[PDB]
RNA sequence: GUGAAGAGGGAAACAACCCAGACCGCCAGCUAAGGUCCCAAAGUCAUGGUUAAGUGGGAAACGAUGUGGGAAGGCCCAGACAGCCGAGUCGGCCUGCGCGGAAGAU
RNA sequence: GAUGUCGGCUCAUCACAUCCUGGGGCUGAAGUAGGUCCCAAGGGUAUGGCUGUUCGCCAUUUAAAGUGGUACGCGAGCUGG
RNA sequence: GCUGAAAGCAUCUAAGCACGAAACUUGCCCCGAGAUGAGUUCUCCCUGACCCUUUAAGGGUCCUGAAGGAACGUUGAAGAC
């Protein structure tokens, strides 16, 4: 089925009455508001679009204001879509809350990872370092050979080298749902999820 | 050729319909339809069907023979029918029938169930016998082979699922 | 280039290049490929007349 | 089964067949007489 | 006088429609290529385009002889080491039926900018319905 | 005999192979070797046969009821060959075209 | 009127005549374990003592410690026994 | 393996039908319309007068300057620029 959009708050622990500590991640999941319903006769596929959050009125351009005003909702801090299955239906203006996950056991979480900038082969691809003594000359953390010889006489596409690391989309799968709280808008999952404190997350029911 | 040069008689009470290359045969035991290869001519005079080659094809006679055999089998099946018998040998081996499912215990660690297709009936006189009744020779044979394949006979004692009139050889270690 | 244009022109009237040239040889016409192509493009009634003469010769 | 470039009849109960472009020998008495040309 | 040469600013072109049910692939592709290039007009000029527009219907029903439905293999390479890939005629008809005729015709045209420009006048559909009735095409029996 | 000291056409690309020996100009015609479905000039020519392997478009000793043509043998309505009545069947020789043997590194 | 070469280190890529894992036929295949052949290239395929050594012998592990091509791969990437 | 003739028998095959592996196509994750074959959907903004000539997807004078963007400043768990 569909999922929701939340924000990353931090990490803590839960003690159990039988003497166990569970490391959990705290996600704040406010209400999600339906802005558009896309169907098969006019668009070609079945999906819904949702918004969440709040945004100041002096930073909202006129096209965005019109798009929100046609639906009849206030402005949020983004727009996302979720594909619909066979037998699911929603209406424009409707609100969806965290209690959708009341009976779910496991979830999949998607986010954006922390950035590291330019990185080398030791850090990016786990290459092994050469000797530190015994006569080495300016070649300690360098990669080494990158090809064979006259045959083929080039470097193959996809070779592992240095460059940008981090700051991209990452999914993590099959995480237990430790707690759902509706009066507070809280979801506590077990483990860790990609991103930093104060970032947008997408939470879905497990696919496997 | 020598097989296609013998007409097939239609006993009283059997209806035959011919439309292009499609043939339908109906009678007391039921209904059977088929489509023939595009090299044969079939003619119905008063009480018999005759098969022959068309023109412009290089393998008419073999196809005619095959078609003759097929229609003879259909004619027999639409009135009398066909039967198959299966036997079980071993210790702790048995079979039972409910509705259209045969449950077999054959020395495994899990149950084995087999779901019959449409048009075949099954029964068990004793715990160690199966009888299959039907109107289609090919389907009855396929079901018998399927049932056999679960636990084939072995050459040191003979345990397994076998045919009624099959001789199974044995050798010594 | 001239030969290709002549082939195209003759196939619309209903004959092929080789047969057309054979018919002209048997009828004793002595026009060449340059003039033939020029006429095929700029005047079509005369080309039909030539094709008819070649067909009569072949028949 | 025997994979050989020379396939023959070894006893009187053997038969030679052509299946799917391949020549084979099948015996109804001895399982050791089964041959395939390849 | 000098020999005649055609001019792209004044050239006539026409729209034709063809059906491909039960027809041999290569013996259809030859005619398509010939009429796309324009070898059927007395104004043929090697350095100009003089052809016509052709619509092709029912591309999922071409015919091949022999055992080619299962034994004809299409190859390609992805540019990465080890990236050789293949498909069969049946699989092509099941996934992308138009690509078959398109490849056949593309192999039979001149190589260069002008051949690429000639290829753009070919419309191939998998069904029996086009949406080009505003151009009024004429039926062509090949 | 050719190249060296020789250009032009064919063999995909290819000094020594096949055709053929360039004084200069032409928006004329006939041919050689090799070719005429599209890339690319010219027969989707006419008559009679063979191959089903994409053989054509890589290769042996040897093995096989693949399929055309030819000349002779044994048995056969005095009921033959296969199986439990009714028209043929059995084994060799010469010859045309195909099948298997057939595994390599961007 | 110059194409630096044995072993080691770092980094690889291909073939199949398959070392392990997968699917099968025969067995002088009772079971557990084996022998021989057919299909199959997705992934994975040791640390040390001696010697400059590739190899090799030895000690203790592992499901297994495959055979070959790439200027006997790789010094404008390192070392220099 | 089932049914079945050429070859009155037999036969997994020639006409029909069913199973069958980490190899093949999908199912999982990431990029992706410069896909020049440049795609689809929702929202927003612009509604004045004249002259010339070789007469057409023509050149020029006054009035007007929207949606939005960019530049500057205080900065970031984003970054060699």
């Amino acid at each position: 089925m569909i999922g929701l959009v939340g924000k990353k708050v931090g990490m803590t622990r839960i003690f159990t009455e039988d003497g166990v500590s569970i490391p959990v991640t705290v996600i704040e999941v406010e209400a999600n508001r339906v802005t558009q319903v896309k169907d098969l006769a006019n668009d070609g596929y079945r999906a819904i679009q949702v918004t969440t959050g709040a945004k100041k009125a002096n930073r909202v351009t006129k096209p965005e204001a019109g798009h929100f005003a046609k639906a009849g909702v206030e402005a949020g801090r983004g727009l996302w879509e979720f594909r619909l299955a066979e037998g699911e239906e929603f209406t424009v203006g409707q609100s969806i809350s965290v209690e959708l996950f009341a009976d779910v056991k496991k979830v999949d979480v998607t986010g954006t990872s922390k950035g590291k900038g330019f990185a080398g082969t030791v850090k990016r691809w786990n290459f092994r370092t050469q000797d530190a003594t015994h006569g080495n000359s300016l070649s300690h953390r360098v990669p080494g050979s990158i090809g064979q010889n006259q045959t083929p006489g080039k470097v193959f596409k996809g070779k592992k080298m240095a460059g940008q690391m981090g700051n991209e989309r990452v999914t993590v799968q099959s995480l237990d749902v430790v707690r759902v709280d509706a009066e507070r808008n809280l979801l506590l999952v077990k483990g860790a999820v990609p991103g930093a404190t104060g970032s947008d997350l997408i939470v879905k029911p497990a696919v496997k | 050729s020598r097989v296609a040069k013998a007409p097939v008689v239609v006993p009283a009470g059997v209806d035959v319909k011919i439309n292009g290359q499609v043939i339908t045969i109906k009678g007391k035991n039921g209904e059977l339809t088929r489509t023939l290869n595009d090299a044969v001519e079939v003619k119905h005079a008063d009480n018999t069907l005759t098969f022959g080659p068309r023109d412009g094809y290089a393998d008419g006679w073999a196809q005619a023979g095959t078609a003759r055999a097929l229609l003879n089998s259909m004619v027999i099946g639409v009135t009398e029918g066909f039967t198959k018998k299966l036997q079980l040998v071993g210790v702790g081996y048995r079979a039972a029938v409910k509705g259209n499912v045969i449950n077999l215990s054959l020395g495994f660690s899990h149950p084995v169930d087999h779901q019959l297709p449409a048009g075949i009936t099954a029964e068990c006189p004793t715990q160690t016998e199966i009888v299959l009744k039907g109107a289609d020779k090919q389907v009855i044979g396929q079901v018998a082979a399927d049932l056999r394949a679960y636990r084939r006979p072995e050459p040191y004692k003979g345990k397994g699922v076998r045919y009624a009139d099959e001789v199974v050889r044995t050798k010594e270690a | 280039l001239w030969i290709a244009r002549i082939n195209a022109a003759a196939r619309q009237n209903g004959i092929s290049y080789s047969k057309f040239i054979n018919g002209l040889k048997k009828a004793s016409v002595e026009i060449d490929r340059k003039i033939l192509a020029d006429i095929a493009v700029f005047d079509k009634v005369a080309f039909t007349a030539l094709v008819e003469k070649a067909k009569a010769a072949l028949a | 089964m025997k994979v050989r470039a020379s396939v023959k009849k070894l006893c009187r109960n053997c038969k030679i067949v052509k299946r799917d472009g391949v020549i084979r020998v099948i015996c109804s008495a001895e399982p050791k007489h089964k041959q395939r040309q390849g | 006088m000098k020999t005649f040469t055609a001019k792209p600013e004044t050239v006539k072109r026409d729209w034709y429609v063809v059906d491909a049910t039960g027809k041999t692939l290569g013996r259809l592709a030859t005619e398509l290529a010939r009429r796309l290039r324009g070898k059927h007009k007395a104004e043929y000029t090697p350095h100009v385009d003089t052809g016509d527009y052709i619509i092709v219907l029912n591309a999922d029903k071409v015919a091949v002889t022999g055992n080619k439905r299962t034994d004809k293999v299409y190859y390609h390479h992805t540019g990465h080491i080890g990236g050789i890939k293949q498909a069969t005629f049946e699989e092509m008809i099941a996934r992308r039926p138009e690509r078959v005729i398109e490849i056949a015709v593309k192999g039979m045209l001149p190589k260069g900018p002008l051949g690429r420009a000639m290829f753009r006048k070919l419309k191939v559909y998998a069904g029996n319905e086009h949406n080009h009735a505003a151009q009024q095409p004429q039926v062509l029996d090949i």
